[PDB]
């Protein structure tokens, strides 16, 4: 009843110490499909679900690539991940280019969570309103990272961003504890089973709505689709 | 190779500097009386129109001085014509004072052109 | 006695102040209108004494 | 006893220019009289406690070798004017190379005034000034309000009570007033309503002639005050 | 004239290429070619939302050509330092250039300072 | 700058009816001259005879002008008229016709109602003067930046029963400067008791090729007014 | 605010110019073999006001006319505009323009005026005929939003739906055939909205090779009792 | 327990509770105005068809353009207002003319594409000056060339971006397009297949009756040029039917 | 809306209420100072609360060196006090770059007064809510104390005090100077002043004095040993 | 303040800004944060709680490393505290490059307090809503702690708490003697103090960081070795 003075702009603080628009804003990640993100010992792996409608209409790019290293996932506003995807591939390609090595993806993600925090505090902006989901290797070994519209990052071991995700991430904490020790087959599975709980219980996944992205030691970040996904889909089990 | 040349003329009550840069089959043109950059257009020849296709690259988009003197241009010399007017007078006809002049300059120097 | 001076000196919050003063005193400004004087914008950046 | 927030008030007039003179009217009074050959400044410059440095600020001020005014209302928006009053006629001096007449500096800063009144987000001056001047020969006196309108007067009054002494200055003036005359009813313009005892230190005298214009020292003040 | 400009022409890894360079009071304009006709232009600009005001960080916007990242980096490491010695001023370059590599760039860029006009 | 679902400008309304509450202005053409009549509202014996809201302004040798509305604008306005004639006689060494001046400052008028987020002027005018091309003119003007051409008008308090009586006892090509003014002076009569201290009148004509612009004086006026009442006394 | 779309997908501003447009007298075109006519109606006529600067009816060049319905110091800066740039683009590529070419530099201009908070639609229609090179009639229209086409006859303004059907029921091949016919079916289609007879007409026509014409009050009388003549011969 | 007044869809950077751009929305919606056009690509070129809606036989129908042709291998589509794709369609002329011109390639249609892209996303940008577009565009395109990777066809709406397809629709009538263009296309069909259905599917969706002058149809192919029938061709394609 | 919502709307009876509230805003501190002018000497004494126990009372202070022969005390809002005395030390900096010679505190006062009401006049801006009292000794004119205020008038004075209990200071300070100083006499009365207004005892460590002679024209601060001389030769 | 807090350029009637206010209110809402300062250091402690069991152990990290010699402890929104973390590192990394020293904690708290107030004059912007502290050692200057709030004040202290449960925090660290102490008992006292003013029913279960600086370390800002951590958890909870 009384949140409608202090719900209309960015830069105005509630009696009770909250701004609503960029929680309004948070709320925009729920709009688009659901996505899945794992690691194993050497492998990181990305697994999204396309829409329901028909291919005919149109072409979705759900996993883009960025580098030869690094690759991400959205889920929100299509402009918001062009721009983003824009931005990180600049960076990428001016660290190549300048000092003849790659660039680490927690300095990455750390660049885009100071980028993305400006639009928060000044007048006449709104916030991002789009969510990424970040795999990638490097010295270290891989990573998974989760990007938020509050401008806020996170180190994680697996991570179910979109529509309908909590079953998916159930699942993710259930089975967390024998991800480490497996290959890149048993790691593709888990990613597949993770992400046929956010459908109904009669639907099954097929090789038009599902994509896979694989990056790791010794092989460059992958993108399969439509018929690729054949070898990863066969061997799965009934519901 | 490129050649760059420079003149003025007073017009009504104000000193107007013209700043001209010529390319292979292409035409840099700056108007305007405090060394000041705020508008830019480009216009081309075309088969697939009557007028000459143009756009706007830089300022104000309530402003066609400097598109349509571009696109005249353009179809006068049937070259590649960046234009850039930024005279700041409300009156209609300076504009047309400033044509007549660059036009007297043409026909006076074809060869920088 | 410049901004890079006031930064190296004082600190990245003067030249700042300084800057978000300068375009909120500057928001009169527009082109179709006629000739306009700066009387704030000169006593802000102190030339309200001095000709150029 | 009413309040609007419309632009225009019900009698034609600014809303805003309105508030803006009712801020004047509560000033300190301020007085000036043309004489046959010269004009003369005055206001009254009380202070709340002997505390107070009276040599700090002066309320009369010269613009050039014979141009100076007198405000009432706001010091802070006198004291921007004035700058600007100053650079007007110097750059007119270094583009003409002659002095600048009064009645274009006053148009020049009425302008100004004016802009003030037209924009958004800005407020209007509230204060009004008298302008006094020597040109060809023959004295000038003009008064300015917030909204930037000018008239030319002969003797006029503003600040307090500033109907009453010009009813006063009406029922005694005379057309070949002298200059010691024109100060002398000045002066008495002031005391009229002074609620007070009048020193030397507590009001300001300006004068105007073929030779400049001048602010006169305290112990002028004090001789003419004798008299009376 | 009111403007002030510079030219000078060399060849640069076996082709030659064109400098030239005019100032004005709010861009510098710089034109690097190699065909004899303007290609790409690409506009830098100081942003208005930099913490450190003295030395802000640029943003590039292509106006007319291929959107490119490449071009991005190109256009921010050859003009970057003309940018920063005339005062924080925005620059307007127009690039024409058959490929690009970071020994040409540093090539190109001893050429640009030589028409110092700034 | 909003249109209004009716397809109005409720500035431009807010503006014209703040005028209508203004001091009453009038303009006669005549076959010989052209005159101004106004209404001093304000008065004072302390004023020095000079800038004294004198509300018939000279723009240049050939023409005249008369305000209603707010005197800031009106000065601002004037000032612009005049530079505009002197710039436009300093470039074709030709003075400027009254149309072209009009519309100079039209356009003007009529950009502050579309653009940026000022205030328009709240004045209305009204133009006299004499050019080779057409004669003896008489235009009007309102801050929506709307002109034209009239042989008889009036702007400002009461401006309606003006009009009325104008267009019931104006003829036309039979009028002279002498039935003009006395016409004039009955109207404003009508529209107002009248003293003769409380009008001020300006006239235009021709002498010898050269444009003439006179302020009468108020020996003249009582003159006038004498013989008003003397001609209504004789009507009774 | 300018540039807010409505829940159904409109933009205000157009709409209510365009309701302002609809308040503005009646005009009609019609395009023949070898002239073109053009026809407003006057809404009130003052006696007093001189009839040449409230013309509703311009020549924007030799071959160019043009006819508007809506505010007026909006049409006149169109106006404005269009001359200038008509004598610029002679000036410079020493040739006639045309009437596409005019008339898409004119709803640009409209259409640029309804992209930024800055700025207002304009809130007039035009009706622009004239003659080409090679000497072919043309015809169009414009409206607010920049908009435009081609028609053989049209109307706008009040009434402009009754005059476009009665033009839809009675435009054929064989009423066009001679140029008095022409001006009988203009003045035929205005009085279907005018009760007072020809006395409220404006009427202009443009011939091949020739300059722009404006016919008298007697010729419209004529053509008017000539019409009434035809019609009771008709009704027997 | 009170039920009171809230809004959120008064300017484009404010989000509702759910998350979403109101104003964006609107001008998605005012798409639905505007007449039906199909575009359909196939392995040896691509289709396309527009509807251009005459109300009144006064009007001229040859004034009414809704297919152009942006070079020798690009044509184009609009549905919704004409006036807003001006801007858009000289855009793409100038950078195809001038690639042309500067280098001696032709540019691909994804280029053309970010060309036309980066224009149409001028509101929100981060230091657009308040004197250029302010608002989405009120339009939307099909895009169609032939590049060197094949036959390709794009789509975008007042949102800003472009997106691959095979077989769109646009319009008032687009929902019953795409559900007859569900159960036709096909990935072995050729170019005239793909004429014959759009004819038919825009026979079917018209109000009025097919007489091949109130029709524009063009097509693309590897081999030759940008091509747009003539009235003969329209008339031998439709006495088929 | 509303004629108090808006620094650039006035009253209909001519008032602009935000300034207001902007003076008061300067008795949110809580603190009272006091000025003196002597024959050759300037004082300035405030009060100093530090309640806490936990708080390091090293760091908590009013006083400011604008200038080696500058001194200043600021009473209000503790972050719009430091920020003033930043400008205040900028633009004496840029005035010595500019003219060749150190800024005259009248010429400080006026240039800070100066760009003070600026912030009147424009909407997208507010006030400072503090009040700045310079002292210092000018080459021919001997000692000159100056203060300022949110409204952007300025004026120098004999004695002067801000914050609470500023009329009283005043009232209790008129008497004294009507009735008619040596260095030693200055700071007694300062503190007598004090004191008395207060109803307090004070001790050497909760109050600060900053004082400027003609002697020594450079500003000092005096230390807790010579504050409890003081008190003790005044007790 | 009712028609008075929609802007940070309005004052109240009665002399307050009540975005400030707000923006001081929005760090009660985010865990307690406490630090200590001793004979020969300082020492941290932040009650940290667990979002979720998908994470990776040391994210989400709020105590940070300015510099070589500087600690830091930040409550409140997280991008803000980040942002001026950054901030922070600049001005450290401008001082060491121009004056070839150190920067002393005074002039660095200085000059991101005037960064912070920065922001608190304008309608162009909003007020930042975090609370920080800064920590430092050093052989000729001893112990320094310092608290920057989002109004612009900055000042020394001796013992400070920041966050949900200020007020019981400061109250237990009022009791202590820290003046006399040394650092392996202070972070045992704050371990028992973060153990005590933790709320079990209201929040969920936590976690306990803890850093110091001092001379033991020669002035470097690291993490606490386990078996210390291990051994201060056991006599926190045997204690409470």
């Amino acid at each position: 009843m009384f949140r409608n003075q202090y719900d209309n702009d960015v830069t105005v603080w509630s009696p009770q110490g909250r701004i609503h628009q960029i929680e309004y804003a948070m709320e925009a990640v729920k709009q688009g499909s659901a996505t899945v993100g794992l690691k194993s010992k050497t492998h990181a792996v990305l697994v999204a679900l396309k829409r329901a409608q028909s291919e005919l209409a149109a072409h979705q790019k759900k996993i883009l690539h960025v580098d030869n290293h690094i690759g991400i996932s959205i889920a929100g506003l299509t402009a918001d991940a062009r721009l983003l995807c824009n931005f990180m591939r600049q960076e990428c390609l001016d660290s190549r280019f300048v000092f003849d090595r790659p660039l680490p993806v927690s300095r990455l993600v750390s660049l885009i969570g100071s980028k993305t925090q400006i639009p928060t505090q000044r007048y006449g902006r709104r916030p991002y309103g789009v969510g990424l989901l970040i795999a990638g290797y490097d010295d270290m070994g891989p990573h998974i990272f989760q990007t938020c519209p509050s401008a806020n990052y996170f180190d994680c071991r697996a991570m179910s961003i979109g529509a309908r995700s909590q079953s998916a991430r159930t699942y993710l904490e259930r089975h967390m504890s024998e991800f480490m020790e497996c290959n890149l087959n048993e790691l593709v599975k888990h990613g597949l089973r993770a992400l046929r709980e956010t459908l109904p219980a009669e639907q099954d996944l097929t090789t038009k709505n599902v994509s896979i992205g694989i990056v790791g030691k010794d092989l460059e970040f992958t993108i399969y689709d439509d018929d690729d996904v054949s070898p990863f889909l066969e061997g799965l089990e009934e519901r | 190779d490129v050649s760059l040349h420079n003149f003025s003329a007073r017009l009504w009550e104000q000193l107007v500097h013209f700043h001209v840069m010529r390319l292979t089959d292409s035409l840099f043109l700056w108007v305007g009386a405090t060394p000041h950059l705020r508008n830019l257009a480009v216009a081309m020849c075309s088969r697939y129109d009557s007028i000459p296709v143009s756009t706007s690259l830089l300022g104000d988009t309530s402003d066609t001085t400097s598109t349509g003197l571009a696109q005249r241009l353009a179809r006068k010399t049937n070259k590649q014509v960046f234009v850039s007017y930024n005279l700041q007078n409300t009156d209609s006809n300076f504009a047309l004072l400033v044509e007549n002049r660059i036009k007297e300059e043409m026909e006076a120097f074809p060869e920088k052109f | 006695m410049n901004f890079s001076t006031l930064r190296n000196i004082q600190g990245l919050f003067a030249p700042l102040k300084l800057q978000m003063e300068f375009k909120a005193v500057q928001q009169v400004q527009r082109l179709p209108f006629l000739s306009s004087s700066n009387l704030s914008l000169d006593v802000l950046r102190g030339n309200d004494e001095t000709i150029g | 006893y009413s309040f609007s927030l419309t632009t225009f008030s019900p009698s034609g007039k600014l809303v805003q220019i309105e508030y803006a003179l009712a801020a004047v009217a509560g000033g300190a009074p301020s007085v000036g009289i043309k004489a046959a050959n010269g004009v003369v400044l005055a206001t009254e410059k009380k202070q709340k406690s002997i505390l107070y440095d009276e040599r700090s600020v002066h309320k009369v001020e010269p613009i050039t070798k014979h141009i100076g005014l007198v405000y009432s209302g706001m010091g802070p928006d006198y004291r921007v004017l004035v700058h600007r009053a100053r650079k007007l006629a110097q750059q007119y001096y270094l583009v003409y190379q002659e002095p600048i007449p009064t009645a274009q500096l006053v148009q020049r800063v009425a302008s100004v005034m004016q802009e003030y009144t037209q924009s958004g987000g800005v407020r209007p001056f509230g204060v009004s000034l008298l302008i006094c001047g020597w040109n060809e020969g023959r004295p000038y006196l003009f008064q300015s309000d917030p909204s930037g309108a000018y008239f030319a007067w002969k003797a006029t009054a503003m600040g307090k009570n500033y109907v009453n002494g010009k009813t006063f200055l009406e029922k005694r003036y005379n057309e070949d007033l002298e200059l010691e005359d024109a100060i002398h009813t000045a002066i008495l313009t002031l005391k009229e309503s002074f609620e007070g005892q009048m020193t030397e230190d507590n009001i300001e005298v300006g004068i105007c002639n073929e030779a400049g214009f001048r602010r006169l020292t305290p112990t002028e003040v004090k001789d003419y005050l004798a008299a009376i | 004239p009111l403007v002030i400009s510079k030219q000078k022409t060399e060849v640069v890894c076996g082709v030659p290429t064109q400098v030239v360079c005019t100032a004005f009071s709010s861009h510098i304009l710089v034109v690097v070619t190699q065909f004899g006709k303007m290609g790409t232009l690409v506009s830098l600009e100081p942003s208005s939302v930099a913490s450190d005001v003295s030395k802000p960080v640029l943003t590039t916007k292509v106006l007319l050509g291929q959107d490119e990242p490449l071009i991005h980096v190109f256009a921010k490491n050859l003009v970057a330092f003309v940018s920063q010695e005339a005062g924080n001023r925005a620059v307007l370059l127009a690039v024409a250039v058959k490929d690009k590599s970071m020994e040409g760039l540093k090539a190109l860029r001893e050429v640009i300072r030589v028409c110092q006009v700034w | 700058t909003i249109f209004s679902p009716e397809g109005r400008l409720y500035q431009v309304e807010y503006a014209m009816e703040a005028i209508g509450h203004a001091g009453t202005c009038l303009g006669i053409l005549a076959n010989d001259g052209v005159l101004l009549a106004a209404e001093r509202r304000n008065i004072h014996k302390l004023l020095d005879e000079v800038f004294f809201s004198e509300k018939i302004y000279k723009l240049n040798e050939d023409m005249a002008c008369s305000v209603a509305g707010i005197t800031s604008d009106a000065n601002v306005l004037t000032n612009e008229l005049r530079l505009i004639a002197q710039r436009y006689l300093l470039q074709y060494q030709e003075p400027i016709p009254c149309e072209q001046l009009v519309t100079a400052l039209c356009d003007i008028k009529q950009a502050y109602t579309q653009f940026g987020g000022k205030r328009p002027f709240g004045v209305s005018l009204l133009y006299i003067g004499w050019d080779k091309h057409y004669g003896f003119q008489l235009y009007q003007s309102d801050p929506s930046g709307n002109y034209g051409g009239w042989k008889a008008t009036c702007i400002g308090n009461n401006s309606a029963a003006a009009v009325s009586m104008l267009k019931q006892d104006y003829k036309e090509g039979e009028m002279t400067l002498k039935s003009a003014l006395a016409l004039a002076i009955k109207v404003l009569n009508k529209t107002m008791k009248l003293s003769a201290e409380k009008v001020e009148i300006a006239t235009l004509t021709r002498e010898n090729g050269k444009t003439v612009i006179r302020v009468l004086k108020q020996k003249e006026v009582e003159q006038l007014i004498k013989k008003h009442e003397e001609e209504e006394a004789k009507a009774e | 605010a300018i540039t807010v779309f409505s829940p159904d997908g409109h933009l205000f501003q157009v709409e209510y110019a365009q309701e302002a447009v609809k308040k503005g007298s009646t005009a009609v075109g019609v395009r023949g073999r070898d002239i073109v006519v053009l026809g407003v109606e006057k809404k009130s006529v003052a006696k007093l006001q001189d009839e040449r600067t409230v013309r509703k009816i311009c020549a924007l060049d030799d071959n160019v006319c043009m006819a508007f319905a809506g505010l007026t110091a909006d049409a006149r800066i169109v106006i404005n505009r269009a001359r200038v740039e008509c004598q610029s683009h002679r000036l410079t590529v020493e040739d006639p323009v045309t009437v596409e070419y005019i008339t898409r530099y004119i709803a640009s201009l409209k259409q640029r005026y309804t992209q930024s908070n800055g700025r207002r639609p304009f809130g007039i229609s035009a009706l622009i005929v004239g003659f080409d090179f090679d000497g072919t009639p043309r015809l169009y229209q414009t409206d607010p939003s920049g908009t435009y086409h081609a028609w053989k006859a049209n109307a706008i303004g009040r009434g402009a739906k009754s005059v476009r059907e009665f033009l839809e029921k009675n435009y054929t091949d064989e009423a066009i055939e001679t140029d008095d016919l022409t001006i009988k079916l203009v003045i035929k289609a205005l009085l279907e909205v005018v009760q007072s007879g020809g006395k409220n007409i404006e009427l202009a026509v443009m011939r091949r090779d020739q300059s722009l014409k404006i016919l008298n009050p007697e010729e419209i009388e004529k053509y008017v009792a000539e019409i009434e003549k035809e019609k009771e011969e008709n009704e027997k | 327990m009170f039920l009171t007044r809230s809004e959120y869809d008064r300017g484009v950077n404010t989000f509702s509770p759910e998350g979403r751009l109101f104003q964006v929305e609107y001008a998605i919606e005012a798409i639905k105005l505007g007449s039906t056009a199909i575009g359909i690509q196939t392995s040896e070129g691509v289709c396309l068809a527009v509807e251009k809606r005459i109300t009144s036989p006064l009007m001229e129908p040859s004034s009414i353009e809704k297919i152009v042709e942006i070079d020798a291998h690009i044509g184009c589509a609009m549905s919704g207002l004409i006036a807003d794709a001006k801007t858009l369609i000289d855009k793409a002329r100038v950078e195809t003319q001038n690639h042309w011109f500067t280098y001696n390639e032709t540019m691909t249609v994804e280029s053309v594409t970010q060309a036309v892209s980066n224009l149409a996303l001028q509101f929100g940008e981060e230091d657009a000056d308040p004197g250029a577009m302010s608002r989405p565009f009120g339009v939307a395109l099909l895009f169609g060339g032939v590049d060197e990777k094949g036959p390709q066809l794009f789509h975008m709406d007042p949102s800003g971006t472009f997106v691959q397809c095979d077989a769109r629709a646009i319009g008032s009538a687009s929902e019953g397009a795409q559900s007859s263009l569900q159960e036709v296309y096909h990935k072995s069909m050729t170019l005239k297949e793909a004429i014959k259905s759009s004819l038919i599917i825009l026979k079917q969706v018209m109000e009025e009756k097919l007489n091949a002058t109130n029709i524009e149809l063009a097509t693309v192919q590897p081999g030759q040029n940008f091509h747009m029938f003539t009235k003969e061709e329209l008339e031998e394609v439709i006495k088929d039917i | 809306a509303g004629f108090d919502r808006h620094i650039t709307i006035f009253s209909p009876e001519g008032r602009l209420y935000q300034v207001e509230y902007a003076f008061k805003a300067i008795n949110q501190g809580g603190l009272t100072s006091v000025a003196v002018r002597g024959k050759d000497c300037a004082v300035i004494v405030t009060q100093k609360k530090v309640p806490d126990k936990l708080l390091d009372s090293s760091t908590v202070t009013h006083l400011f060196k604008i200038t080696e022969n500058i001194g200043c005390v600021m009473t209000g809002m503790t972050a719009d006090s430091r920020s003033q005395v930043q400008r205040a030390r900028y633009e004496a900096a840029n005035w010595k770059y500019k003219y060749g010679y150190e800024i005259p505190v009248d010429m400080l006062c006026k240039r800070i007064a100066d760009i003070s009401q600026v912030y009147t006049q424009n909407a997208e801006m507010r006030p400072l809510g503090c009040c700045m009292i310079l002292i210092g000794i000018d080459e021919e004119q001997g000692p000159q104390v100056y203060k300022c205020d949110p409204a952007g008038y300025y004026c120098g004075f004999k004695a002067t005090a801000a914050g609470v209990k500023q009329t009283e200071s005043t009232s209790f300070l008129e008497k004294k100077v009507k009735k008619k100083w040596t260095f030693e006499q200055t700071v007694e009365t300062a503190i007598t002043c004090l004191s008395t207004v207060l109803s307090i005892d004070f001790k050497p460590s909760e109050i600060e004095v900053g004082v400027v002679t003609v002697e020594n024209p450079k500003f000092r601060i005096l230390t807790e040993a010579e504050i409890d001389a003081h008190l003790v030769a005044l007790a | 303040g009712t028609g008075y807090d929609l802007s940070a350029s309005t004052f109240s009637p009665d002399g307050r800004v009540f975005q400030v206010e707000y923006a001081m209110k929005a760090v009660e809402n985010s865990s307690t944060a406490i630090g200590i300062r001793c004979k020969d250091g300082v020492v941290f402690g932040v009650e940290k709680l667990v979002l979720s069991k998908l994470y990776e152990e040391g994210s989400n990290k709020r105590l940070f490393n300015v510099d070589r010699h500087v600690g830091m402890a930040v409550a409140g929104l997280l991008a803000d505290a980040r942002s001026l973390a950054d901030i922070a590192r600049e001005e450290a990394s401008n001082f060491r490059s121009n004056f070839g020293y150190n920067i002393p904690l005074k002039h660095l708290a200085d000059r991101v307090a005037m960064y912070v107030h920065a922001y608190t004059l304008y309608s162009a912007v909003r007020p930042f809503g975090c609370s920080f502290m800064l920590g430092s050692y050093s052989v000729n200057d001893g112990a320094q702690l310092y608290m920057i709030d989002p109004s612009g004040v900055s000042y020394g202290y001796w013992g400070c708490a920041i966050g949900k449960a200020r007020q019981a925090a400061k109250t237990e660290i009022e009791k202590l003697q820290m003046k006399e102490m040394t650092c392996r008992d202070i972070v045992k006292e704050v371990a028992k103090i973060i153990y005590i003013v933790h709320d079990e029913v209201k929040d969920k279960a936590f976690e306990l960081e803890l850093s110091w600086v001092g001379e033991l370390t020669n002035g470097r800002h690291e993490i606490v070795p386990k078996d210390i951590r291990e051994e201060a958890e056991k006599y926190a909870k045997e204690s409470l």
